[PDB]
DNA sequence: ATCAGAATCCCGGTGCCGAGGCCGCTCAATTGGTCGTAGACAGCTCTAGCACCGCTTAAACGCACGTACGCGCTGTCCCCCGCGTTTTAACCGCCAAGG
DNA sequence: CCTTGGCGGTTAAAACGCGGGGGACAGCGCGTACGTGCGTTTAAGCGGTGCTAGAGCTGTCTACGACCAATTGAGCGGCCTCGGCACCGGGATTCTGAT
């Protein structure tokens, strides 16, 4: 019949196949369900959106249409669950959150 | 003493580039790699992701050596708050 | 080359890190802590390099000895 | 020879999320680390969960059992209802 | 049932870490952090118990719990 | 004739530094743990192992804890260890 | 085998393992031999120092704490197992 | 578990000397411990260079990443000490 | 209370490498047929555990009286901060030593 | 007449040199909660007694998974367009030192 793609069918963005085929490929078992690689795209598009969400706020609180890593940083620190899933994470050209002790303030 | 100090921590708290420069890293990372593999080349991008984990590193541990510091009731960071902070990172 | 990352540097680092006033005695310390580090770091990128029979430190090397060391580092996978 | 990444998707996504917003290349390269890490932090716990109860196969209910241990409370409530919505719809 | 962390006991646990002088504030403190670690660690416990579809916290679930925190326990395998 | 301050707290850390039985009772940790278990999933069960497993965990966690909080008030010319040393332990540590 | 590797660790079991622990598709021949040889020699190492440590509580068998002495009391075995929570083993003086 | 080899080997190094139950516990721990750390190393280090074999060589690269210093060395020395030995 | 001084944020004016879009080919995803071993379902035993209890007591908080720990301020001395002088950290475009 | 050395210099950033400012160490004096010895009422250690509960094992039935041949959608080479915000110079606003 005319080919439909498992993404199309599973309502995602993210390619349900290649993570099948990653799935399959990266010694994880020696066999995988077709929900397996169905839920995991589903999971790793769901985050995604959320980080783009928040990034893309950040930059337009900048006045700013594109989003650079800094707005990654910003995003992801100033929420306290992302920053809890990434906090071993380092983000390049992400900067610091300014923060300075009250205390220290004249 | 300290505005000028304060202005630099929102100035530098505000920005993301890189703080050390970039060949004399660039001689560090390849004299230290010297030492363990003779003739070893790098792609630009290795300097590069060396140099921002390294930063990264130390800000983060500049910012505990801070606190403490402060907890001390100081302002002043000493060589004891930045050991202080790494045997509680486990680092020593 | 240690010697390389001057004090400016140290103290631009420290600003960002939120510090406002430094002890003389901190950028020779700073010195030990970040050639540690580079040397751990690097030791186990070279280690990745030489087990792929490669001359060439790859951005790829440095990110898995990072990962490995609980450094993980976005922006490089590229 | 062919190069992949998860450039698209992420694009596709932001079109989602922000119409009329777009992204630097570092900012992607750091959208596909992100995608790549939490890929194989899921992959992995699923692996042990399966061998830990001594299945040969993963299927969607290690990838959700996963995803409850190595994620944060309403974004593992979030990520589950993705998921089990896109499966259910996937089946039918 | 928090309370049934006793003074003497968190006064035992901090001899042992080596303290010479503890504040009255110390306990209630100390239990919280008690809490807080307990619902991290039972929590991925119980999730693997779920897995298995079982009713019963196993020692292997905790070790797994445990494991995946970085706090690697030896002795309950 | 009773002995000075700070002598049987020294005392007490030799002893327990030189022992490792379990330092909390039994019965108070088993309620706290059936309780907070009960706030994620019903009807639970435990093998006795689990509980012992928590409760090594729990102490070893308390234990270090501990030794970073005495540092920390140490660090701050004290020998008496406050809330305020436990919560900079526990910031450094990324808790 | 494991006699012929000069070994007390199981070689064809750590073999074993490796193919079915999802490591690889494929396992090579020295793997197992290599792998179970440095775990003995592991084991050797501590199982030496704890055993010296029980000598020295007078005890002929070896418990919890010898291994914590044992362990903690060695720069590269306490880096390596730096994480480690070793039950009844308590704390160095 | 790993009890019998752990025994042998104690009767190797002390041959008057025994072990309780609970630190054989810990034992096994430990070896299924660096067991896991050493062949997930070696699994990654065989993905990254799209090879499907994990080898001896794999597992030394493994060994020098995960051990520090001299127990690297040694450890290293003994495994390719043990698969010379085995070959011949 | 006010009054003067360098640093900060946005506006005419604009361009250059970064970002987005057609044509199409070889790589990745889908369809199709054949084993084929794995998952959901259903039944059965009894052991590790749940809930309250008898005997016994170690033990946490409060009483009596006091002292070294914590802290704010005083007296002193003790270590960073800013602009002019340049230089080797570098990087470019011409002389002179053995073939 | 053909090869590859170091001073010479566009850019910009801190060791010396003199004047200036904010903070640490020890004591005065205050304020006080547990040390050490007891006194009381309660839940845990140890061992009993009753009981209701599902994990490992085995058999049914089912079906997508893996592997081996065609078929097709598509991401970037190769170009071909389209554009975002800092550099240049200037206006308007702001903490900090000084009266």
């Amino acid at each position: 019949a005319k080919a439909k793609t498992r993404s199309s069918r599973a309502g995602l963005q993210f390619p349900v196949g290649r993570v099948h085929r990653l799935l399959r490929k990266g010694n994880y078992s020696e066999r995988v369900g077709a929900g397996a690689p169905v839920y995991l795209a589903a999971v790793l598009e769901y985050l995604t959106a959320e980080i783009l969400e928040l990034a893309g706020n950040a930059a337009r609180d900048n006045k700013k249409t594109r989003i650079i890593p800094r707005h990654l940083q910003l995003a992801i620190r100033n929420d306290e669950e992302l920053n809890k899933l990434l906090g071993r994470v380092t983000i390049a050209q992400g900067g610091v959150l300014p923060n300075i002790q009250a205390v220290l303030l004249p | 003493p300290g505005t000028v100090a304060l202005r630099e921590i929102r100035r530098y708290q505000k920005s993301t580039e890189l703080l050390i420069r970039k060949l004399p890293f660039q001689r560090l990372v390849r004299e230290i790699a010297q030492d363990f593999k003779t003739d070893l080349r790098f792609q630009s991008a290795a300097i590069g992701a060396l140099q921002e984990a390294s930063e990264a590193y130390l800000v983060g541990l500049f910012e505990d050596t801070n606190l403490c510091a402060i907890h001390a009731k100081r302002v002043t960071i000493m060589p004891k708050d930045i050991q202080l902070a790494r045997r509680i990172r486990g680092e020593r | 080359n240690i010697q390389g990352i001057t004090k400016p540097a140290i103290r631009r680092l420290a600003r960002r890190g939120g510090v406002k006033r430094i002890s003389g005695l901190i950028y020779e310390e700073t010195r030990g802590v970040l050639k540690v580090f580079l040397e751990n770091v690097i030791r186990d990128a070279v280690t990745y390099t030489e087990h792929a029979k490669r001359k060439t430190v790859t951005a790829m090397d440095v990110v898995y000895a990072l990962k490995r060391q609980g450094r993980t580092l976005y922006g490089f996978g590229g | 020879s062919r190069k992949e990444s998860y450039s698209i998707y992420v694009y596709k996504v932001l079109k989602q999320v922000h119409p009329d917003t777009g992204i630097s290349s570092k900012a992607m390269g750091i959208m596909n680390s992100f995608v790549n890490d939490i890929f194989e932090r899921i992959a992995g716990e699923a692996s042990r969960l399966a061998h830990y109860n001594k299945r040969s196969t993963i299927t969607s209910r290690e990838i959700q059992t996963a995803v409850r241990l190595l994620l944060p409370g309403e974004l593992a409530k979030h990520a589950v209802s993705e998921g089990t919505k896109a499966v259910t719809k996937y089946t039918s």
